[PDB]
RNA sequence: GACGACCCAUUCGAACGUCUGCCCUAUCAACUUUCGAUGGUAGUCGCCGUGCCUACCAUGGUGACCACGGGUGACGGGGAAUCAGGGUUCGAUUCCGGAGAGGGAGCCUGAGAAACGGCUACCACAUCCAAGGAAGGCAGCAGGCGCGCAAAUUACCCACUCCCGACCCGGGGAGGUAGUGACGAAAAAUAACAAUACAGGACUCUUUCGAGGCCCUGUAAUUGGAAUGAGUCCACUUUAAAUCCUUUAACGAGGAUCCAUUGGAGGGCAAGUCUGGUCGCAGCAGCCGCGGUAAUUCCAGCUCCAAUAGCGUAUAUUAAAGUUGCUGCAGUUAAAAAGCUCGUAGUUGGAUCUUGGAGGGUGCGCCGUCCCCGCCCUGCCUCCGAAGCGUUUACUUUGAAAAAAU
């Protein structure tokens, strides 16, 4: 039980606790700040950026494809990012020099599938919806 | 190690021969939509013991 | 803030025992300064137009006032925000009514009419028993009230019958065991009773027992006890209720009682 | 300016055995949607809470005696409850279909002035049905006991009286223009 | 469909020089009453006459055939064109007055406050 | 019938003073004073207490019970969210207390200000000019730029609620009022009832065939009568005046509508042992996994499911998570008992000092059943009250004192 008993002895448990909180990594992550300081994003849940280039990226085995992504410098810290553009034909929509809105995977910052190194994905551009797009609710703007 | 191409990009939407939407009904209004749900899930719906059936079957 | 009197109320930072509803308005009446402290007063706004409904308006609570309808006290007052509170009279003349504040058992200023006599006086608790200037004695009531050469008995605690056009105590009562008590502050606000006992702390707080006529005993601090006669003999009206404080199920018990049937 | 909710779903969501009795609840009752029933799964849940609560305390406890009697109260003027149960020993023993039961929809069935659950709705959200001086539109209500039979159809909804109907008086002038004359 | 008039919660209220009370309207079945039509009819159950029973508030309830409002009736016409909100007054063939409507007014008196004193410049100046 | 003054108290306060409770950090362990750090003593100062300041004079005060230093997606609290219970997280933001009005510093007035819809300097910014000059501060209300993931009218009114002034009367972007408004929360429309017509099942009758029959659901066939606001609109209501709601004459439901959506249908996971197309391609896929020619995962339809005027997606964080474990973890081998012992702080500590009979609550039809109480089979002394008065506590118990909103 590997923890005193003593009806004083409060400021022990508490701190015993408090030095183990640390291995937790949500916690640590919370408490370093690590979201400010070395993530991406900036501790926010979307990102807005310019397309620099597509690349075409090699999923990793078993699986066999060519992912189609654009790298895109985020105006909000000028930082580089590689994201994914999701359904058929979509890079079609998005050019050289953009915009683009882009939003995490949900994996926790993770990267997805097979899809190697890439953690993030377009939504928007011609501010305009890739759904909107993919669909032909809505156009490829100009 | 990316090289490759996008040359095919899209290649299977492109290809595949667009269906129209023909037609149909209206299905219905919330609670009596829920209605016929219940009446053809529960009292339609008297069932078998066929040892079982389903919902989105063919023959 | 930091520089000076504030002048406005936030309604809901106001007192609840003026029972204002929640919507309205953002803010409440905010009593004038006067003889009864803030929380502890009924400005008359709220009596004219929130208890006494003569008006609606706060346009019409002033129209009212203007008239000199209304006299706190015997004195005509003409303030919106006048700080009226506990013994003080209120009489409206074209109209017939006196007025006495004085507690609910819930602790709320109570419309309680009293006679056209007694509107003559009123009972004040002794606050301060003073040597002013030039060697002459004063005493001080809890409505702000100084009155000088009063007779030597009278002492911190004690009660007083002002006469009230005059000023003028027209005698008194001393806080001993066994006198009749209403309680003007705290848990037990409006609660009515005999004393029993009076419980002493050097350095600060006197606590004071007191028993209701139904042999119900609770304790509050000296600060909120006043004397207000003898034993079944109170010296001023009693509203309804002889502040007796009831358990919510003998509430309940005497509500559905008295009617759907009882006339 | 508060406010609250008042439903709360179910902490799981594919259970078939759930859904189906779910199902029944609407059926049976003329219900809308899920949260129709979902919104009373939530009623009952706090309700059994409050009771359960109560039930630990000891009796004859003020705080027991005054609130535990005043529940029963309340849950028996709807009818709800009745007074073996009007004990907290009882509601903690109750269920959902005791409440649904109170609704307007399935009473305006219950006395032949809808023969059907449907036709109650309908009749609710469209204006044939006071609650003795009042129209009552919501289909959603809760009739309580000694109010149940000052339910009838509206002063004017044509039954209830009152002409014939947007749709019925265009008919009588249907039959008015034409073959009576041009 | 003959109405009824019933006036509710009654009070006698002579620092105000008037009678205030609920004004309760039922109308079975269509709905409604004029402001006008409620003081008339009013106007004959207090024993007073029109232009001394204001009447205000009002929201037929749920569904037709009722209409709960509120009710003043003067002792005086003096008295009630001074005790009165003016707003009242006018809302009936006996009160009105000017407009403006309110930031001409605010800018005129800005301009004045330019002006050494006199301002009076400044009135000719608006 | 139209305010001053002196001094005292009062009221609204103010300014300081008590304790007790705060985040992360030791890759911060000694700190604080010759430009007072801690104390004496006296004065000057202040509304006043006080190293506030200054002289002289001491050499103090604080720390492993975390000081000092540093950091900070720290204004503090009432509160909020997540519900076994324990807990877990947030709190700028409708109230309270504190702080600021471009950055810094100073000051006038006045009872109250170290005020910026006062002033003054510098510092950073910007503006007018006939170039010498001159005038300015939206973290007020609108609005606009920039910023970004992200946030409304350059609208009406002092009538409500209150405030201020010489004031009933004036003035209030306080505040109300409308406009924008799927934060989000409540109510819950887009179609109900017969009939034929039929399709059907428990019931009965019959040896069977067969027939009847109640409960009805569909499903057409159209019927057939039976309906209501969503829109529209005399009138009227609302209110400062309007709007909308809540009110209604005249209109407004046969479907091709007055036309409901958004995700899913291989497993977890609710729902295609589909049809066309492709053939590890495009795509799908949080995870496991699908697709390399009969693809129930794709791409489309068809069909079906689920939640439904809402639903998907991303993200902080919480629940789940007994994967931070007080309650309530694991450590022989799975991630984990220091090579061993001494040892201060800290924690932790043996036994032993006083021993039925009835009163009151709620069930069951005058009887009893089952708690609770002083008892049977313990403050001394001073000399009833008062007072002396406590051996210290922690604890626990009973009171008061305990902001409203929540």
């Amino acid at each position: 039980m590997g923890k005193c008993r003593g009806l004083r002895t409060a400021r022990k448990l508490r701190s015993h606790r408090r030095d183990q909180k640390w291995h937790d990594k949500q916690y640590k992550k919370a408490h370093l700040g690590t979201a400010l300081k070395a993530n991406p994003f900036g501790g926010a849940s979307h990102a807005k950026g310019i397309v620099l280039e597509k690349v075409g990226v090699e999923a990793k085995q078993p699986n066999s494809a060519i992912r189609k992504c654009v790298r895109v410098q985020l105006i909000k810290n000028g930082k580089k990012i590689t994201a994914f553009v999701p359904n058929d034909g979509c890079l079609n929509f998005i050019e050289e020099n953009d915009e683009v809105l882009v939003a995490g995977f949900g994996r926790k910052g993770h990267a997805v599938g097979d899809i190697p190194g890439v953690r993030f994905k377009v939504v928007k551009v011609a501010n305009v919806s890739l759904l909107a797009l993919y669909k032909g609710k809505k156009e490829r703007p100009r | 190690k990316v090289h490759g191409s996008l040359a095919r990009v899209g290649k299977v939407r492109g290809q595949t021969l667009k269906v129209a939407k023909q037609e149909k009904k209206k299905k219905r209004t919330g609670r009596a939509k829920r209605r016929m749900q219940y009446n053809r899930r529960f009292v339609n719906v008297v069932p078998t013991f066929g040892k079982k059936k389903g919902p989105n079957a063919n023959s | 803030m930091a520089r000076g009197p504030k002048k406005h109320l936030k309604r809901v930072a106001a007192p609840k025992h003026w029972m204002l509803d929640k919507l309205t308005s953002v803010f409440a009446p905010r009593p004038s300064t006067g003889p009864h402290k803030l929380r502890e007063c009924l400005p008359l706004i709220i009596f004219l137009r929130n208890k006494l409904k003569y008006a609606l308006t706060g346009d019409e609570v002033k129209k009212i006032c203007m008239q000199r309808f209304i006299k706190i006290d015997g004195k005509v007052r003409a303030d919106i925000t006048y700080p009226a509170g506990f013994m003080d009279v209120i009489s409206i003349d074209k109209t017939g009514e006196n007025f006495r504040l004085i507690y609910d058992t819930k602790g709320r200023f109570a419309v309680h009419r009293i006679t056209p006599e007694e509107a003559k006086y009123k009972l004040c608790k002794v606050r301060k028993i003073f040597v002013g200037t030039k060697g002459i004695p004063h005493l001080v009531t809890h409505d702000a009230r100084t009155i000088r050469y009063p007779d030597p008995l009278i002492k911190m605690n004690d009660t007083i019958q002002i006469d009230l056009e005059t000023g003028k105590i027209t005698d008194f009562i001393k806080f001993d065991t066994g006198n009749l008590c209403m309680v003007t502050g705290g848990a037990n606000l409006g609660r009515i009773g005999v004393i029993t006992n009076r419980e002493r702390h050097p350095g600060s707080f006197d606590v004071v027992h007191v028993k209701d006529a139904n042999g119900n005993s609770f304790a509050t601090r000296l600060s909120n006890i006043f004397v207000i006669g003898k034993g079944n003999k109170p010296w001023i009206s009693l509203p309804r209720g002889k502040g007796i404080r009831l358990t919510i199920a003998e509430e309940r018990d005497k509500r559905l009682a008295a009617k759907q049937s009882s006339g | 300016w508060v406010c609250r909710k008042t439903y709360v779903t179910p902490r799981r969501p594919f259970e078939k055995s759930r859904l189906d009795q779910e199902l029944k609840l609407i059926g049976e009752y003329g219900l809308r949607n899920k949260r129709e029933v979902w919104r009373v799964k939530f009623t009952l849940a706090k309700i059994r809470k409050a009771a359960r609560e109560l039930l630990t305390l000891d009796e004859k406890d003020p705080r027991r005696l005054f609130e535990g009697n005043a529940l029963l109260r309340r849950l028996v003027r709807i009818g709800v409850l009745d007074e073996g149960k009007m004990k907290l020993d009882y509601i903690l023993g109750l269920k959902i279909e005791d409440f649904l039961e109170r609704r307007l929809q399935t009473q305006v069935f219950k006395l032949g002035l809808a023969k059907s659950i449907h036709h109650a709705r309908v009749l609710i959200r469209q204006r044939h049905i006071r609650v003795r001086k009042q129209v009552v539109n919501i289909p959603s209500f809760i009739v309580r006991l000694d109010s149940q039979k000052h339910i009838d159809f509206s002063l004017r909804s044509p039954y209830g009286g009152g002409r014939p109907g947007r749709v019925k008086r265009k008919n009588a002038k249907k039959g008015q223009g034409g073959a009576g004359a041009g | 469909d003959t109405v009824t008039i019933r006036t509710r919660k009654f009070m006698t209220n002579r620092l105000l020089q008037r009678k205030q009370m609920v004004i309760d309207v039922l109308h079975p079945g269509k709905a409604t009453v004029p402001k006008t039509e409620i003081q008339e009819k009013l106007a004959k159950m207090y024993k007073t006459t029109p232009d001394v029973i204001f009447v205000f508030g009002f929201r037929t309830h749920f569904g037709g055939g009722k209409t709960t409002g509120f009710g003043m009736i003067y002792d005086s016409l003096d008295y009630a064109k001074k005790n009165e909100p003016k707003h009242r007054l006018a809302r009936h063939g006996l009160y009105e007055k000017k407009k403006t409507s309110r930031k001409q007014r605010k800018e005129r008196k800005n301009r004045m406050k330019k002006v050494r004193g006199t301002a009076k410049a400044n009135v000719g100046a608006g």
